[PDB]
């Protein structure tokens, strides 16, 4: 019944992917060992859509952890929900790439893709009818950018008709955790623009901006940032996991948000975002959530939506709520701010609601936005790419693996192409 | 006197569970599936002391179908009638029609045959759906085509939830509605339409519900669909059958798009403070804001109106009431059909759900009417379609299913013919 | 059978309008909920003339409460007879006018008149044969002066042939409860002089003077003043509500008291007015009521009748009484005081009696007087209008809504015109 | 019916904490932050059994803002509403406007928008500040300009603490007051003023407090600001809204400077011996020394006076009382508005703080009135400004912020126009 197979790549993709299984384990009432201890019967109604049943009322996740380094699996296996994963799925290499896209794509990737394709083939045969795949990686580095982008092309060859979702965190200019980030970002987007049908543009800079303004966290760690992005992955797959008044599968939101084949880079968000020291002094009904959803300082991307125009918006909701207040609020945000919305579409909002909210909250929603303001983050990495590429700097490491110099220019031809697409419909 | 029903999409089964619970409580049918001629037109007799409805719930997505299997009304419906698919339509007219529609229609086709072969008094069919999404556009348009070549002569009463001028749940619904209407124009004998924001306005000003949900929207809608067929269930002084809605409301074989409105809709506290009689409800049903569609009837002209009352209502005041409506100069009837009044009566009164938002009323009426008021609505839906069609937006998904840009032009010019047909007929 | 539809405007019109339904509910024996608990069968004989029948032997008033502020309806709904009114009839705005005629007539009125005209249309269609409308407002302020004067023009357009009664309380110079009172009074009379066929000139100053001299109230509130004016509204509509030896409908008194189209501003009064501590020391037959009616300190207007001459007088009576004592007393009041009555009419008194008096009294009457002494209250407000208008004071607020300066002068041309009419026939 | 408030400067929040504690004790709101329609106009309803005020405290200096964070009324207010800066104004109109003002107004602008969007019965705004310092002059003049272009139509009720003729806390306050009044003349609908030595004289002769503090000054001031809005909170026999103060008191669009005075102000021991009725308070409110400004009303003429009573007070004696005020020849009303009386009533009486200096009273009144008595005050402030402006004293700081000597002359000639407007209108 539309089973989704999870797949992880890179250090960050395994961390946020690990947090994804943790947060959904709580609402489903899954123990760290694998047994069920929930309360509602609807949790078992669609537990198979991510997990696999087993003996003793045990449920094993349908995850495949892929990382070229071995230490990443040791940290994930020793986590709170590290033992629930299957030991056979922990496939990994020995010698890391060290922030090199050419290694994880050509030399170090070719020896491991044969070991992961047969595993996901086994998982795809176990389910009754698969819907699609969702992947977590990062444009920076070599593992998540190299290993993830490679098997995306192979999965497209093996499953061209199924949905190919991707949650890809991109770099930022002010927060730079890698010197070779724009080359990996420029080489990765050449594969993401053509192969996958969906993409979520997540930014680490905004993940630091979002925690100061509303959460008021004095000591935020990566685990706190993983809680925000993991909740977004749960909102997109809510209606098939629990019933609702209006269902919206991963395909139902893709057809509305992807007006063209190449324009599929979304912009995520989440609400309610409120600190623990100011939870009592805020309401939880629908109008405060609507204005917070469309707020500029709410999304986890560094893009200014006021500098552009939204192509389409999708706001998945959770929990029992009234439909009149939901529908009427989405009318005024597009009417009062018609300048920041394209006139060549009559309605830029996609609505959907569920009845079973997360634990600890009574009403919540997740934002999915495709807008022309995404180009400002793509040209700056392109400028950092073209600035470093024009002198042929930091290319001798990539050519040692047999990579051609023109492939960087072919990626550059794609880089200024996608930013020009959003400029066309602006 | 029997009739088969079918529910399609998220919109279909969501009101289907809400309407059939209203049907069962009228005939004394408990939810467990048991307690002479009034219930035979919807409910069969399974051997002895057990019944089952004459309907089927079909939907590709399994979340809503299994909710009925795990819901309270489990033993009432058949297990095999709760048909379910494996792949979602996803706001795609094509995906629920060609790829995923072909591998599921064959269980659906032969089931209606055996369901009708056991029956003997089959009047027709009535389908509940919504062209505002993916499942109610493609799969609904396919099943009506395949049974029309088979049956043909039997009637088809469509019930769709159309989008509003400005409020909308989806974004691709002009493409979903413009494609499915190309097939609906030739095979649908009649199609009653309801708007999504209009029904909110009904419970806002009259029922004073500031925060309702879709469950409440289906209750008053269940009163509409049950009242039109109420004459066939119980006895009435002037009986009207299912084929009355075809001849008396369809002036031309292509113009088969009536409207719908219902009154009285009063709260519990307001029911004791507000008088209930034929005069006020007749003036209220013709009120423009009380209609279920955001279209001004003053701009157009009524081709014909079909009145149908319930409860203890003598035929004197209903005739005197419409005589006052004829004298009202604010409205305007078309010269092509001056005597466009069809009145009906049923002794059995409007029911009431336990704990429902609607209050008890000793009498009610369900007014259906055709007019050229929706001519601007089709022009509105066509105008917004030209904006996205000019940019070729959302086209790669439909052709990604198997279709092409050819029939997109066929649906455009078909609406262009439909637009001028309302303009020339309204002269 | 000559149904009258009630209508209210302004704070005072809702208060005295609320008291109007209260006092008549007692003589008709109507419960505060809506059921009947009276004793006489004649109360149901003409209960339809103001009320609407309903299920359970319940009777609901045919009233429409209109006020631009929401707080006025909360006080009326929370009153003793607040629940008997229909909930749907409580139409009202949000943002008050704040003593501005331009707001309630042009900007804040245009958005609400569409919501009240359809309600009175529903009530007018419910009755068999409507006679006319009676309204309660105040010339002071913006709500009663603006909203009331506006829909009076619209009702004239919709119902030009029916009777249009109005109970309008005017300001006074000594009791000044509003700074912008003469502008509102001068702008309101332009509509009242031309649209309505009847008008009752009530004064707040005399409503305090009347309570000191005969009632001897030590602590009078607004509710005590409402009792005097509410009883006056009941006396004018007695003969159609209960049978009588000589019937006088609202049209039967209008034809006698309105000798010209513009001369329709009456002057009300009521009797017997006597304190509780001096009730035993007074009789209740007809001659003491006659001399009390024509007394100068009996009416609820600040006009001196001795300074002018009565055009016409109408004294509706209630309760069983002898006709010789009634007719003979009206002869001597006009004969002995021939100087204070116009010689160009042979008889200035209109007589009419009913058999069913109010509860707690056996003989009573209500005064309706059109006199040339009414002009003294109109010129003083005109002087206050002209004194403030000559320097264009307090006009910048009215021009903000788009009001023209000449419209104040057009009202001024009407102001000195109506006072000159009564001077012609003096 | 709702209204948003804002506090600026040292003067603003010092009375804001003193006024809001008076507001909360009236509605039974405990200081911890919890206990139907009376409190909705100031306090919201957050989910279940919790409220928050509809106001914000903004101030550049953090000493007063953090005192509220560490003060007793911590749980009552929102932690995010307590806005704080990082650099002080220092008696500079320019420093709180151009350098430091620009980097803090943007959090302040968008907060009022979302605070108003969630609301639906927004009547207007009222700001508490003081032009006698730096923060209440520049930043207050900036925020009112930026919301006036946005809203405009909504009212603005300013509350400033002006300096006395001879007593003064600062030395540069003529430059601070003359600059900020140039912006206040065009965008402020009305501005009630209070003098610093006058309120000391109120508690000196009447309340016999020889050694009070600013905390005591804010209590009786809280009675004034709470009494003008008391009609909107509780029910009254003659209701008056917030827009009543704009039309009834502003004769011309530039002359928008009323006065303020309050009575009775009696101690605890004197309250039991001194009779309380409408006659003595009406004669006391028009008493010149009992006013909150050191300006002789005998020199000028009252344009219009707005009376507003509280407690059990019948409308007979209030009309008879003002009738005696009209007969007094010691006062003199202007011929341009003879009937300049506006009386109001509220059934809910004046409250009392536990342990406060004010005693319990069964009735009170808050009398606001415009007049030309402050024409000499503006001439006095302008005269002392010419002494320092002639020597070009204290000018190097203002131009040291970014301004120049140009607008210094614009503020001077603006007062020169304002002075003669009071002289010609008072003829
Ligand atoms: N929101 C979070 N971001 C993270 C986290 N860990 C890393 N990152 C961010 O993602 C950036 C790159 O992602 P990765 O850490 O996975 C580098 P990767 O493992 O793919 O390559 P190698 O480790 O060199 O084999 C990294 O520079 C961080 O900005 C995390 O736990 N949470
Ligand atoms: N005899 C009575 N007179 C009243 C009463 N209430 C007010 N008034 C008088 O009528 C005068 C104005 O009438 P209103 O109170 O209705 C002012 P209105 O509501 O029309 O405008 P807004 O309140 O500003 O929206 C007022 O100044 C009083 O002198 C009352 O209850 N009884
Ligand atoms: N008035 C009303 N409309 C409804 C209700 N349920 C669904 N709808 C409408 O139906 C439209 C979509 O219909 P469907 O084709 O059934 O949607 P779906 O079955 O979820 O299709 P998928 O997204 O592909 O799964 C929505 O836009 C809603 O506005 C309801 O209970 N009341
Ligand atoms: N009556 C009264 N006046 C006050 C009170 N608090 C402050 N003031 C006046 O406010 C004036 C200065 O106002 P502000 O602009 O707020 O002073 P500030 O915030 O300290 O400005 P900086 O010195 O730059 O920090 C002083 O001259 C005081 O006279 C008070 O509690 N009561």
């Amino acid at each position: 019944m539309r089973e989704i197979v999870h797949i992880q790549a890179g250090q960050c993709g395994n961390q946020i992917g690990a947090k994804f299984w943790e947060v959904i384990s709580d609402e489903h009432g899954i123990d760290p060992t694998g047994s069920y201890h929930g309360d509602s019967d609807l949790q078992l109604e669609r537990i198979n859509v991510y997990y696999n049943e087993a003996a003793g009322n045990k449920y094993v996740p349908r995850a495949i952890l892929v990382d070229l380094e071995p230490g990443t699996m040791d940290s994930v296996r020793s986590g709170p929900f590290g033992q629930i994963f299957r030991p056979d799925n922990f496939v990994f290499g020995q010698s890391g790439a060290g922030n090199n896209w050419a290694k994880g794509h050509y030399t170090e990737g070719a020896e491991l893709v044969d070991s992961v394709l047969d595993v996901v083939r086994k998982e795809s045969e176990s389910c009754d009818c698969l819907q699609g795949f969702q992947l977590t990686h990062s444009l920076g580095g070599g593992t998540g950018s190299g290993m993830g982008t490679l098997l995306i092309s192979k999965i497209r060859e093996e499953y061209p008709d199924r949905i190919m979702n991707t949650f890809s965190v991109m770099p930022s200019p002010k927060v730079s955790d890698t010197v070779v980030e724009p080359y990996n970002a420029t080489l990765s987007v050449h594969q993401l623009v053509e192969n996958t049908d969906e993409t979520y543009s997540i930014d680490n800079e905004a993940l630091y901006d979002i925690c100061f303004r509303t959460l008021k966290l004095t000591t935020p760690t990566y685990g706190d940032l993983n809680h925000l992005v993991s909740a977004t992955m749960s909102g997109v797959t809510t209606c098939l996991r629990f019933p609702g008044q209006l269902n919206a599968d991963l395909r139902k939101l893709a057809v509305n948000m992807v007006p063209f084949p190449r324009l599929h880079f979304f912009m995520p968000g989440f609400a309610p975002l409120t600190s623990r020291g100011s939870q009592q002094y805020r309401a939880l009904t629908v109008p405060e959530l609507t204005q917070q959803m469309f707020d500029s300082k709410n999304m986890m991307a560094a893009c200014d939506p006021r500098h552009g125009r939204y192509l389409t918006v999708a706001a998945i909701f959770r929990g029992r709520m009234s439909m009149k207040e939901v529908d009427e609020q989405m009318l005024n945000v597009q009417n009062k701010n018609s300048s920041y919305f394209v006139e060549w579409i009559p309605n830029n909002v996609k609505t959907a609601v569920c009845d079973i909210p997360p634990r600890g909250l009574k009403m919540s929603a997740t934002f999915i936005g495709n807008s022309t303001a995404i180009q400002e983050l793509f040209k700056r990495i392109s400028e950092q790419f073209t600035a470093m590429f024009r002198r042929k700097a930091f290319l001798h490491w990539y050519t040692g693996e047999g990579m051609d110099e023109m492939e960087f220019t072919e990626a550059e031809s794609n880089m200024n192409d996608l930013v020009s697409e959003y400029q066309q419909y602006q | 006197r029997e009739c088969i029903s079918v529910h399609v999409g998220q919109a279909g089964v969501q009101m289907g569970n809400a309407c059939w619970e209203l049907y069962c409580l009228e005939h004394g049918i408990q939810p467990d599936g048991q307690m002479d001629d009034s219930f035979t037109t919807f409910f069969c007799e399974t051997g002895a002391g057990k019944h089952v409805p004459r309907a089927v719930f079909v939907d590709l997505e399994p979340t809503v179908i299994d909710e009925i299997r795990n819901g309270p009304y489990r033993q009432l419906f058949h297990p095999e009638q709760l048909i379910t698919g494996k792949e979602d339509a996803a706001n795609n007219y094509a995906r629920g029609h060609y790829t995923i529609g072909k591998e599921i229609i064959d269980p659906v086709l032969d089931r209606i045959r055996k369901l009708s072969d056991q029956c003997t008094g089959l009047q027709g069919f009535l389908v509940f759906h919504s062209f505002g999404g993916g499942t109610g556009s493609g799969f609904t348009s396919l099943l009506m085509e395949r049974l029309s070549v088979d049956y043909g002569k039997k009637s088809k009463l469509e019930f769709s939830i159309y989008p509003a001028p400005q409020v909308s749940t989806a974004v691709v619904e002009p493409y979903n509605s413009i494609l499915t209407t190309h097939t609906t124009l030739e095979h649908s004998d009649c199609a009653f339409m309801v708007d999504n924001e209009a029904i909110y306005d009904i419970c806002r000003r009259n029922l004073d519900i500031e925060r309702p949900t879709y469950t409440n929207l289906n209750r008053l809608i269940s009163q509409i669909v049950s009242s039109i067929t109420a004459s066939l269930r119980f006895d009435g002084a002037l009986n009207v059958d299912l084929t009355e809605f075809q001849t008396n409301l369809v002036p031309y074989p292509r113009i088969h798009f009536p409207l719908a409105t219902y009154a009285p809709v009063i709260s519990a506290e307001k029911a004791y403070h507000e008088q209930l009689s034929v005069a006020e409800i007749t003036n209220a049903c013709f009120e423009p804001a009380n209609q279920m569609v955001k279209c001004d009837p003053r701009h157009g002209k009524y081709m014909a109106c079909c009145l149908l009352y319930r409860g203890d209502v003598v035929p004197k005041d209903v005739n005197a009431a419409i005589a006052a409506i004829k004298t009202k100069r604010s409205i305007q009837f078309v010269d092509w059909c001056p005597t466009g009044f069809k009145v009906g009566i049923n002794y059995q009164p409007p029911t009431v759900v336990p704990g429902g938002d609607l209050a008890k009323v000793q009498r009610a009426v369900c007014m259906l009417s055709n007019t050229t008021a929706i001519a601007e609505a089709w022009a509105r839906l066509d105008h917004k379609f030209d904006l996205m069609y000019a940019k070729r937006a959302f086209v790669h998904w439909y052709v990604g299913e198997g279709m092409e840009e050819g029939e997109f032009s066929e649906a455009r010019e078909d609406m262009a013919a439909l637009e001028k047909d309302y303009e020339e007929v309204g002269i």
